[PDB]
């Protein structure tokens, strides 16, 4: 078996791991319990990726649980599939972060990071041969932006020819009215840009929008977040945990998505995407399934994909569905969209196809696009990151831990440089 | 005539030998300069790691010299 | 005596490799356990399926054959399938990680962990030859480990076994089905380090073979087992003439005498003929005349080009079933006058023939409906470098970016092996322009 090793730190990172082994747990016919009640064995030809077989047939999440404050956690070890976890897989501290990057990634993060390594090493020494592994966390807060990219270069140091996969949600104003996000995210993304194969950005500026807009709630809470997050991490890692032939690992995604190591941030994108309240006349077709997955209304990540180019594309198409249909569709839309593909990655779209649908949908299609218009994203971190150290506003919390200024211009080089980069294969041309 | 033949023997034996032998040796090279390239690759990849770390240290040693005054 | 052995390398190649020699068992009477009752010499023999076949005292008739793959799925299969009992399970090789679609990992990181016991797998093939021909290699040009791997094993298999003939069954990528953006990169990586090691390759385009079942078959999405159903067809149309006897019959190695003018001009560009459904073979007898017309048929080659475009140097018939030399001759005749085949100047026009008696089998539930007769064209065209023309063109989009290529420098690569590489397919193209010119 290919093993990948699950972490989750912070508060925003627990919160979307725990509602990620919630649903794709449903999906494998895992309960609470661990034990399988599925129907089907395409349940359980690959379900060693993700779960432990232990004594009696439980199946037991390959997943550590971090944080510098019981709170989350605790929460979490009280919800619904709390049980499930390897109670020694709990790594908690008692100070917290206090939203503090430093504190995180210096400070009271750097004494509980190896008390996390002890047990990232347990899980990966009985692992058949391990994969790599998939982070959540957000950019946003302390701890899973600062402690979480902490933990990230550790592993690598250990485990430098593995794959390192991250799911960072972005901060945005919309959601949270912590002033120093900005700070903290810039600073996440200057470890993200050297240290991580592959990273789906979760904007939070997006997931806001869609359940406002599209989904019509008009108090979005970081539950109806999280269900746009669920269903988008179930959708982008159906490749991994079913039989399938295309990106079906770690490392042939990354080799298919990243054409240069620096970009790597991927945008997420889910269909279909609608209301309670608005009623389904007919079932959703092909054409309009596809059509949807392209949109960027349907996109986890505030960019418009017409406002750059496509160096690369994954879709996932699950439910039961005509291929021929898919593949005529597939092709209709790149070639109608020609223009936003970069011309020098021939083929640069590829398909997969699962027959598990999501639950409680006949079909779905999940999106992951590595686009030049991300750069939309970084320009908006890096305004509101600019708005304030050009004031140096609030560097106290982290020189204080310390920090000096340095490290902040370097890092905003290093996502201005990022931005230039996205911008420089925008416009290269085949001739 | 027996001389030629003999000539033409030798020379198909000569021939295949120096084949199997540049073969051999050409993938001897790329074995080797293959894993001296990925194990540098390895190395400056370990030694930035290594260039955090130091880091690191430093931030935290910054801490105590200002909470010290 | 003239034992072959084939080796399956990575997904396509092991794919292939069941699909073949399931055929190969139904057209000898091979049961899957191994038995042969028509076999009345128990646990040896020199008979012509003894090519393909070792048989112990037992009585089982085992292929000569490795199977070999860096991660275990598929081959998995095969030790569990229909056909487990068939092989010995040191003639399966698997590893734990595959090659990631890079050929950097198939022949150099993940490769080089196993290459040591294929090797010794294979020496003990060949310890039970009394006189070994050669080997067959089937495998993809666009993965990791068909790609990587292959190139690898090829070297090595230069220096243990001399110049000893080496074939090769390649699969040459398809929009349709293929798995990775940098198949282009793999592609011409392996053609370029394999070229020198092997003495001829059947190329497969996995494009023609699609269009073939959906226009031939009314296959709507052909699956790889229904591609895999329809090349085993051809493998064993080329190799029929190893594996039965015949007074018509032509050995494979005389066909290649007159197929490779010079060592680097070695690709041979397959036709086969009839591909139809039951339901349109049903009461519709297609005669010899007809299956030879198709062969000069676009629509029919393994690999996309066009011969009117280019020179032929050879042209080789290899039937199968009820066809017997008089209505070879007649239908030649027809084709000799109302299709223009353009021979180099330096090169005799003959069409070379080849009959072996028994009929063409197909397996149940396939697609292919059964047929007293088929042929297998394996024509000598300059046109076929249309298909190295394409893979050149997508790798070099590409690489003027250094797209991907750092995928390949992370595992050890350095660009030198891409621009040496991509020159030897420039060279190789100038080639195959140079011998359509004619004489000065
Ligand atoms: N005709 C045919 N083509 C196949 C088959 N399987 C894979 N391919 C083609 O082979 C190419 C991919 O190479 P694979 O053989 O799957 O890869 P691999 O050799 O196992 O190498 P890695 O998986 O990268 O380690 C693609 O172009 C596929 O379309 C098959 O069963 N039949
Ligand atoms: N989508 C989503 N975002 C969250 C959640 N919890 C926190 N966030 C976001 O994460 C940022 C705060 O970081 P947080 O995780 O609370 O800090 P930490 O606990 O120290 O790692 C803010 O921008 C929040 O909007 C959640 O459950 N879902
Ligand atoms: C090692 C070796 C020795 C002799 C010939 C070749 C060879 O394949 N070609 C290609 C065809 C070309 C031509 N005749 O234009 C000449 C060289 C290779
Ligand atoms: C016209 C004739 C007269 C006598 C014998 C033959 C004959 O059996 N072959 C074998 C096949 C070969 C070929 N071109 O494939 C041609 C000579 C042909
Ligand atoms: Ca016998
Ligand atoms: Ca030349
Ligand atoms: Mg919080
Ligand atoms: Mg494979």
């Amino acid at each position: 078996m290919r093993e990948i090793v699950h972490i989750q730190a912070g508060q925003c990172g627990n919160q979307i791991g725990a509602k990620f082994w919630e649903v794709i747990s449903d999906e494998h016919g895992i309960d609470p319990t661990g034990s399988y009640h599925g129907d089907s064995d395409l349940q359980l030809e690959r379900i060693n990726v993700y779960y432990n077989e232990a004594t009696g047939n439980k199946y037991v999440p390959r997943a550590i649980l971090v944080d510098l404050e019981p709170g989350t956690m605790d929460s979490v070890r009280s919800g619904p599939f709390g049980q499930i976890f390897r109670p020694d897989n709990f790594v908690f501290g008692q100070s917290g972060a206090g939203n503090n990057w430093a504190k995180g990634h210096y400070t009271e993060g750097a004494e509980l990071v190896d008390s996390v390594l002890d047990v990232v090493r347990k899980e990966s020494e009985s692992c058949d041969c391990l994969q790599g592994f998939q982070l959540t966390h957000s950019l946003g807060g302390g701890t899973g932006s600062g402690m979480g990219t902490l933990l990230i270069s550790k592993i690598r140091e250990e485990y430098p020819d593995r794959i390192m996969n991250t799911f960072s949600v972005m901060p945005s104003p919309k959601v949270s009215d912590t002033v120093v996000e900005p700070y903290n995210a810039t600073l996440s993304v200057h470890q993200l840009v050297e240290n991580t194969d592959e990273t789906y950005c979760i904007d939070n500026e997006a997931l806001y929008d869609i359940c406002f807009r599209t989904l019509k709630l008009t108090t979005p809470t970081y539950g109806d977040l999280n269900h746009l997050v669920s269903a988008t991490m179930s959708g982008v890692t159906t490749c991994l945990r079913f039989p399938g032939q295309l990106n079906a690992d770690l490392r042939k995604l990354a080799v298919n998505m990243v054409p240069f190591p620096r970009l790597h941030f991927f945008m997420p994108g889910f269909a279909p995407l609608t209301s309670r309240g608005s009623q389904q006349y007919r079932a959703l077709t092909v054409p309009e399934l596809t059509q949807q997955m392209f949109d960027s209304k349907n996109m986890m990540a505030a960019c418009d994909p017409r406002h750059g180019r496509y160096l690369t594309v994954a879709a996932i198409f699950r439910g039961r569905m005509s291929m021929k249909e898919v593949d005529e569709q597939m092709l209709n839309v790149q070639n109608k969209n020609s223009s936003y593909f970069v011309e020098w990655i021939p083929n640069n779209v590829k398909t997969a196809v699962c027959d598990i649908p999501p639950r409680g949908l006949k079909m779905s299609a999940t999106f992951i696009g590595n686009s030049t218009a991300i750069q939309e994203l970084f320009k908006r971190i890096s305004e509101q990151f600019t708005a304030m150290f050009r004031r140096k506003a609030f560097l106290h919390w982290y020189t204080g831990e310390g920090m000096d200024e340095m490290e902040f211009t370097e890092a905003e080089s290093n996502m201005n440089d990022l931005v230039s980069e996205y911008q420089q294969y925008q416009d290269a041309t085949a001739d | 005539k027996r001389e030629h033949e003999r000539e033409v023997i030798q020379k198909a034996i000569e021939e295949n030998n120096n084949f199997i032998k540049m073969a051999k040796e050409k993938l001897a090279q790329k074995m080797e300069s293959n894993k001296e390239n990925r194990e540098a690759h390895l190395a400056a990849m370990l030694e930035r790691l290594q260039e955090k770390d130091k880091h690191a240290e430093e931030v935290r040693k910054n801490k105590e010299l200002k909470e010290e005054a | 005596m003239r034992e072959c052995i084939s080796i399956h390398v990575g997904q396509a190649g092991v794919q292939i490799g069941n699909a073949c020699w399931e055929l190969y068992c139904l057209e000898h009477g091979i049961q899957p356990d191994g038995q042969m009752p028509s076999d009345k010499t128990i646990g040896g023999g020199d008979d012509s399926f003894n090519t393909f076949f070792s048989e112990t005292g037992a009585g089982k008739h085992v292929p000569r054959a490795v199977f070999v793959d860096l991660e275990p799925t598929v081959i998995d299969e095969v030790r569990t399938g229909t056909y487990r009992q068939l092989f010995h399970p040191e003639q399966l090789i698997t590893g734990k990680e595959d090659a990631a679609n890079n050929y950097a990992r198939g022949h150099y990181t993940i490769g080089k962990e196993i290459i040591d016991l294929v090797l010794d797998r294979i020496r003990k093939l060949a310890d039970q030859c009394t006189g070994l021909q050669g080997f067959l290699v089937f495998h993809s040009f666009g993965g990791g480990t068909g790609s990587g791997f292959t190139s690898l094993l090829m070297e090595r298999l230069s220096v243990d076994y001399g110049k000893k003939s080496k074939l090769e069954f390649s699969i040459y990528p398809a929009p349709q089905v293929s798995t990775a953006v940098v198949e282009p990169y793999n592609s011409i990586l392996t053609t370029h380090t394999t070229l020198e090691h092997s003495d001829c390759a059947f190329m497969v385009d996995n494009e023609a073979i699609y269009d073939i079942c959906r226009r031939n078959l009314d296959i709507e999405r052909p699956t790889y087992t229904n591609l895999n159903r329809l090349i085993s067809q051809i493998v064993s149309s080329i190799t029929a003439s190893l594996r039965f006897d015949g007074a018509l019959n032509v050995d494979l190695t005389e066909f290649q005498t007159n197929l490779v003018p010079y060592p680097r001009i070695h690709f041979p560009l397959a036709t086969y003929a009839p591909v139809i459904s039951a339901e349109k073979a049903y009461h519709e007898q297609l005669s010899v005349a007809e299956i030879t017309n198709a062969c000069f048929e676009p629509a029919n080659q393994m690999v996309k080009c066009d011969p009117r475009h280019g020179k032929y140097m050879a042209c080789c018939l290899l039937y199968r079933g009820d066809v017997v030399p008089k209505d070879v001759n007649a239908a030649i005749a027809t084709i000799k006058t109302k299709r223009s085949i353009q021979f180099v100047d330096w090169c005799p026009t003959g069409f070379k023939v080849g009959i072996n008696y028994q009929p063409p089998t197909v397996v149940p539930g396939g697609d292919l409906a059964k047929v007293q007769r088929a042929v297998c064209m394996l024509s000598n065209t300059t046109a076929i470098a249309e298909a190295w023309a394409r893979l050149d063109h997508k790798f070099d989009l590409m690489y003027a970016k250094r797209a991907f290529v750092h995928w390949y420098v992370g595992e050890g690569m350095e660009e030198g092996e891409f621009s040496e590489a991509r020159e030897d397919m420039a060279a190789l193209e100038k080639d195959y322009e140079e011998v359509g010119v004619d004489s000065v």
